């Protein structure tokens, strides 16, 4: 029903959750760099992964850092609270996941179905909270989310997928991002070869045609 | 395969401002009744079978109320054994083919957005309202009754109260669902 | 350079009209001060040669005769076209002439003697041409449109006037047949007639027709169609032209007008700066149709409720319509309330308006409670109108008394 | 107080003028659009081009586009001017003669101060506004309308258009609507138009007098008159390319214009009730104008002897076959004077409806469906009907000829 | 004599075939061979 959900920083690597705004039904863009996440499934050997069966126990991963999609027991008041874990083959980050709709054991996930998410180690079940993450500055953007242990239909998110053509899109903003980052600074402090000076010009070709 | 359908028979339950089934006090009255001591999901009242109801498919009272309004004289009186013999004949012969074919429908998943003809096992009675009289114990956006006749103004839009689904997904069992009517368009209400 | 001049003729656009003396005028104004204006022809200029003083007539002769001079040259020694950098200051002085005359700075022979010279550059007779010429020639399309609503006014005063003096002639005022076998000397008269360009305005006009680089041949359809049937306009102009008041005051049938013709904006929308002004508008029409309330309500009240039959009983009776329904208390609770008032107070008067609004009697129906004391005081006395009421609202009220 | 009793005489002896500018408008439009090139400088550089018939097209080119922006007016009044010049059996070079012969020399005298002439016929006027695409602005200006008098002005543009067996420009329809991806949407435009108009009818009027200036119609059903006969003039010679086009149009989404047609004819007179007895209270003087009009495009729906529509009316689910059966077995309850020869129509359309539906089939079911509704009585209501002819085209033995004609088809 | 006396429209289906068969010269459309009494039915072969 209400918004998506990424993780940021505001101080330290946050996973605060669905930066609230308005409107943002599945169809405009968000922030992509932050908001988009990589599903892969365990299949007992590092390689192998594919095709989630419904029961195929799921992880998710950040796609602009290296960070999983992990519980663990809130130092705050009140298994709580979704957080970021640096490395993840732990079971603390194993998600499973169960339809809205009609059961099956295995049935090829069909890229766009409404999923509710459940913890393995603690078998809890996702939930949104209210409150908000920061409690300092006024009309806070960052709000939390929960795990909580009994089953509810309010919460059930929903799998939406992008296409490779955008991902691409991104990895290459971010390649030319760092190559004009390096180059800028590298003619600031003092001069550059002449390889340098044609990489550079075929780049700031190649992004025209890139925009248009 | 865990859907709703046609010929179902189910149990409305209310939850929100106040909790409890919908139950009908009496059988000589025609009021609807929610209690929230009689109890709930986990312990259902003592006297459950008052609280059943059935789904049903599309009834047309369309001679019906051509039939009512023309043997209720009120100014005219003008009685006629060619005229309302024939009218009452009408009304009789579509009433039979209104219900010889809710028997075709008799397995089919329904959709949101659909008519629901809520009827009531034990009085065999159908869940009405009509738009132009109020309530008894408020004003302002009137009462639900029941009749035997079947009332035009019978017919309820079911629609989600998730936005999970939408018009046209099939209903599944235990989802909440808010019922309207198509010609008073106002949501069915449990009040306090 | 020539284009220097330009620029001067730019400045000058925006130099000599500080418009602090001279506003926007409209030529087909109505709601006369009573006028008795004589009968004489189109050289007259009814009351001067301008509205206002003579402070902006003097020192803007001279730029009149010169934008005379370059129009008379520019329709002879200018024939095939002039490509030559010399279409910017056509254009500006064709701008120039455009805001002079929309403060109405003629005489009606100004503008009349104008048009023949304006005409005759249009008569000088895909791959993208310059378009500041099109912008020159849907300028003079849209000055032609100007020049031809004033004749319409010419028309409409001089024959009201005829045909009044053709009343009054012979009157039984402190009959009118007797000008009826005028009417096939004076209707055929002042409109055909045979032996305004004449022949020639439907050959430019349709060569700027088929001459498509901007939209300008919508305009140019525009005064095609309007050219053809005069009649259709200047009878309907006639139908709602003349709102006579015996009273010599304007400035109080000025504010209806400016409140009814606001009320538009309120009628395709409700949604909020129309919420902060319908209620005062309300108060200030009902305010003004209440007036002299201590006096005998006959002679007083008539002298705006006659003016108020054409056009504030179709405007207020569709907004209680109101598709924007919500059931709750809220801000609309007190508008309708106001509307009903103001249906007690504006037909508190006889059975004119009785009439005119029984006719939409079905769209007030199902509340009883609100809309009920309406009917109370509408059918208060009258007796033609209290007799012919068909069985379909008073036994509906019956069965509302029960339910 | 005397000038409110002046000016009302004032007014209407100066609308008393309605006619001249009625004249003035019309047939000084229509002659100078026929002929709009000449005395220009007459010469060959700068008209030639100008004019090869391409004025007009022009015009109707540029008119297309101005729906999107303001001033509807314009469209519409340009939309009733080619209206005006499409017709015919007007504008040709005692309250009813001097008005002619006044106004005649009016436009002479316009005429002669606006001026080998190809005469042209109404059957060749058609192709030549076709040929530069005027059926292209009716099928954009009705798949994009924003107003609702655009529509109706539209479609009367469309009829006078068609008018009759022009089969030249009902290609130009049928090479349109096959194309384009959207056409979808230009039958969505009649299929809401015409299932809207069918439920204000069974809301609003829906009455009934058990008992023994005028209550005129509304806006959406008197709309169905020019649609249904522009739906008729869509097949009309029988055109068995559109007669097919009319049920499947092969898009994403399919509307069925002839099962929805029936079911506004069941339900505009007394669905389920009529077809077992009393259908004369539905029936009155100002409604048989639109059953007559829906009895004839049902029966240009099958003529030409599609096999596909003639099962469509016979065996789809609102069984609107009982009641085109019904009103010519059983008489009308009220009887008068403008009664007799109006039912005489009724009944003969009918009856020709139910002809078009078996012409030539060979075919068990659609038959005994009819014969499902009547017991064999149709021997009993000839014999009545060739007996009402003995106290003395539309004729009352014509009539019971075309039913003895169906009972002898029914018979095998 | 029905085609050729009757008002060139408001006639049926095959009557206008007919009289477009007549208008131009060729007349096949009598039956030359066959005569429709003499057809059977299949069954077998929509079994099968």
């Amino acid at each position: 029903e209400q918004e998506k959900f990424l993780t940021c920083d505001e101080h330290r690597k946050k996973q605060h959750v669905f930066l609230r705004t308005t409107g943002r039904q599945s169809a405009t863009s968000a922030t992509s760099s932050k908001a988009l996440w990589e599903v892969e499934v365990v299949q007992h050997d590092p390689c192998r992964g594919g095709a989630g069966y419904w029961n195929s126990l799921f992880r998710f991963k950040h796609l602009a850092t290296g960070h999983y999609l992990a519980a663990e027991v809130d130092p705050d008041f009140e298994v709580y609270s979704l957080v970021s874990v640096p490395e993840g083959n732990d079971i603390s980050s194993i998600f499973e996941l169960d339809p809205t709709t009609l059961r099956g054991g295995d049935s090829l996930v069909p890229r766009n179905s409404y999923v509710r998410l459940r913890h393995l180690c603690t078998n809890t079940w996702v939930h949104s909270t209210n409150i908000p993450i920061d409690k300092e500055e006024e009309k806070p953007v960052m709000l939390k989310i929960g795990t909580s242990p009994l089953k509810e239909d309010k919460e059930a998110f929903a799998i939406v997928p992008v296409s490779p053509a955008e991902v691409r899109d991104l990895d290459f903003a971010n390649d030319a991002s760092k190559v004009l980052g390096s180059i800028a600074g590298k003619l600031e402090k003092g001069t550059i070869t002449q390889n340098e000076r044609r990489s550079v010009t075929k780049l700031l070709e190649d992004l025209v045609y890139f925009v248009t | 395969s865990s859907f709703l359908h046609i010929g179902d028979i189910c149990s409305l339950y209310a939850e929100g401002s106040t909790n409890g089934f919908i139950s009908t006090l009496g059988l000589v009255d025609d009021r609807c009744v929610v209690q929230p001591e009689a109890g709930d999901l986990n312990n259902p009242p003592k006297k459950f079978r008052d609280c059943l109801f059935k789904l049903c498919p599309m009834n047309r009272y369309s001679a019906q109320k051509q039939f009512w309004k023309a043997a209720k004289p009120g100014a005219n009186s003008t009685t006629d054994a060619v005229l309302l013999n024939k009218l009452h004949h009408a009304a009789d012969l579509e009433k039979k083919q209104n219900e010889t074919e809710n028997r075709k429908l008799l397995g089919t998943v329904i959709q949101y957005g659909n008519v629901i003809q809520l009827l009531h096992l034990k009085s065999n009675k159908y869940l009405t309202v009509n738009k132009r009289l109020p309530a008894l114990l408020e004003k302002n956006a009137m009462r639900v009754t029941l009749d035997e006749a079947g009332n035009e103004g019978s017919w309820f839009y079911i629609q989600p109260f998730y936005k999970l689904r939408s018009i046209g997904d099939s209903v599944v069992i235990g989802d909440k669902v808010v019922l309207n009517p198509v010609n008073a368009g106002q949501p069915l209400h449990a009040s306090s | 350079p020539y284009d220097l001049r330009a620029s001067f003729c730019r400045l000058m656009l925006h130099m000599h009209v500080d418009r602090d003396p001279q506003e926007q005028v409209t030529p087909v104004k109505y709601a006369r001060l009573w006028s008795e204006i004589p009968s004489e022809i189109a050289i007259d200029d009814y009351d001067s040669s301008g509205a206002s003083k003579d402070e902006i007539k003097e020192r803007f002769a001279q730029t009149m005769e010169f934008v005379e001079e370059y129009l008379r040259d520019v329709v002879c020694q200018r024939f095939p076209f002039s490509d030559k950098e010399k279409n910017k200051l056509t254009f500006e002085v064709v701008n120039l002439a455009r805001n002079l005359i929309y403060f109405g700075f003629y005489n009606f022979s100004d503008l009349l003697r104008l048009t023949k010279i304006l005409l005759a550059i249009l008569d000088c007779v895909p791959e993208k041409e310059d378009i500041m010429v099109m912008d020159t020639k849907l300028k003079i399309i849209e000055i032609l449109q100007f020049i031809l609503n004033v004749r319409l006014d010419y028309r409409i005063s001089c024959l009201l006037c005829i045909f009044k003096r053709e009343f009054d002639e012979s009157n039984s005022q402190s009959p009118g047949a007797l000008d009826f076998e005028h009417i096939e000397e004076q209707a055929e008269g002042i409109f055909g007639g045979s032996e305004h360009g004449g022949r020639t305005f439907l050959r430019v006009l349709l060569h700027l027709t088929m001459h498509d680089y901007p939209p300008l041949v919508s305009g140019a359809l525009q005064l095609l169609f309007r050219h053809f049937s005069q009649r259709q306009e200047v009878l309907q102009a006639f139908k709602q032209v003349q709102l006579l008041v015996t009273s010599q005051d304007v400035d109080n049938y000025k504010q209806i007008k400016q409140d009814l013709d606001q009320l538009r904006s309120i009628v395709e929308k409700s949604e909020s700066y129309n919420y902060r002004v319908v209620k005062e508008i309300l108060i200030r029409l009902s305010k003004l149709c209440v007036q002299e309330s201590a006096s005998v309500r006959k002679s007083r009240k008539q002298q705006q409720r006659l003016l108020r039959n054409m056009g504030a009983h179709a405007v207020v009776l569709e907004l209680l319509q109101i598709p924007y329904e919500k059931a709750e208390d809220t801000k609309m609770q007190e508008i309708m309330r106001l509307a009903h008032e103001f249906l007690q107070n504006f037909c508190a008067g006889n059975q004119q308006n009785q009439a005119l609004l029984h006719k939409h009697i079905n769209l007030f129906l199902n509340p009883g409670i609100l809309e009920a004391v309406t009917m109370q005081h509408i059918f208060m006395n009258n007796f033609q109108l209290c007799s012919e009421i068909n069985e379909r609202v008073v036994q509906h009220f019956v069965h509302c008394i029960e339910t | 107080r005397n000038i409110i009793e002046r000016l009302q005489d004032i007014v209407s002896a100066l609308e008393d003028r309605l006619r001249p500018l009625v004249q003035a408008e019309l047939s000084v439009l229509v002659d100078v659009l026929h002929r709009p090139e000449l005395l220009f400088p007459e010469n060959t550089d700068a008209r030639r081009k100008c004019e090869s018939g391409g004025f007009i097209c022009k015009l109707i080119k540029h008119t297309k586009q101005l729906l999107e922006e303001n001033e509807e007016k314009l469209c519409i009044k340009v939309l009733q001017t080619l209206r005006e010049m499409m017709t015919k059996d007007r504008g040709y070079g005692l309250r009813q003669l001097e008005d002619h012969k006044r106004g005649e020399a009016l436009r002479q005298i316009l005429v002669n101060r606006y001026y080998s002439r190809g005469e042209m016929s109404l059957a060749e006027v058609q192709c030549h506004l076709d040929k530069e695409g005027a059926s292209n602005l009716v099928i954009d200006l009705i798949m994009n309308a924003s107003s609702d008098r655009v529509f109706h002005e539209s479609i009367l543009l469309a009829i006078a258009l068609l008018e009759g067996g022009n089969t030249t420009i009902q290609h130009s329809f049928f090479c349109r609507l096959t194309e384009d991806k959207k056409s979808e949407k230009f039958f969505k435009v009649f299929y809401d138009r015409m299932k809207v108009a069918q439920q204000e009818i069974k809301a609003t009027v829906t009455v009934n007098t058990s008992d023994l200036d005028d209550l005129e119609m509304s806006a959406v059903i008197t709309i169905m008159q020019p649609i249904l006969r522009f739906l008729q003039l869509l097949c009309e010679n029988h055109n068995r390319d559109l007669q097919n086009f009319l049920r499947c149009q092969n898009n994403k989404t399919n509307y069925n214009l002839v099962c929805e047609t029936l079911q506004f004819l069941d339900c505009i007179c007394g669905s389920t009730t009529g077809g077992l007895g009393l259908l004369g209270l539905y029936i009155n003087e100002k409604n048989v104008a639109l059953i007559n009009q829906t009895l004839e495009s049902l029966t240009e729906y099958c003529q030409g002897p599609c096999h596909e529509n003639q099962n469509c009316i016979a065996t789809h689910e609102s069984n609107g076959i009982d009641i085109i059966t019904a009103l010519i077995l059983n008489d009308i309850n009220p009887l008068g004077k403008k009664r007799m020869d109006l039912v005489l129509e009724l009944k003969n359309n009918a009856s020709k409806l139910l002809l078009a539906i078996m012409e030539s089939r060979h075919d068990s079911e659609n038959a005994e469906r009819i014969l499902y509704n009547m017991r064999p009585k149709e021997l009993v209501e000839v014999i009545k009907k060739a007996y009402m002819q003995g106290e003395v085209a539309a004729s009352p033995r014509n009539v019971g000829h075309n039913i003895y004609i169906l009972a002898h088809q029914l018979a095998r | 004599v029905l085609v050729k006396v009757k008002d060139s429209t408001e006639y049926t289906g095959p009557e206008s075939y007919v009289a477009e068969m007549i208008r131009e010269r060729n007349l096949d459309w009598f039956p030359r061979m066959r005569a429709m009494s003499l057809v059977s039915s299949d069954s077998e072969g929509e079994q099968n």
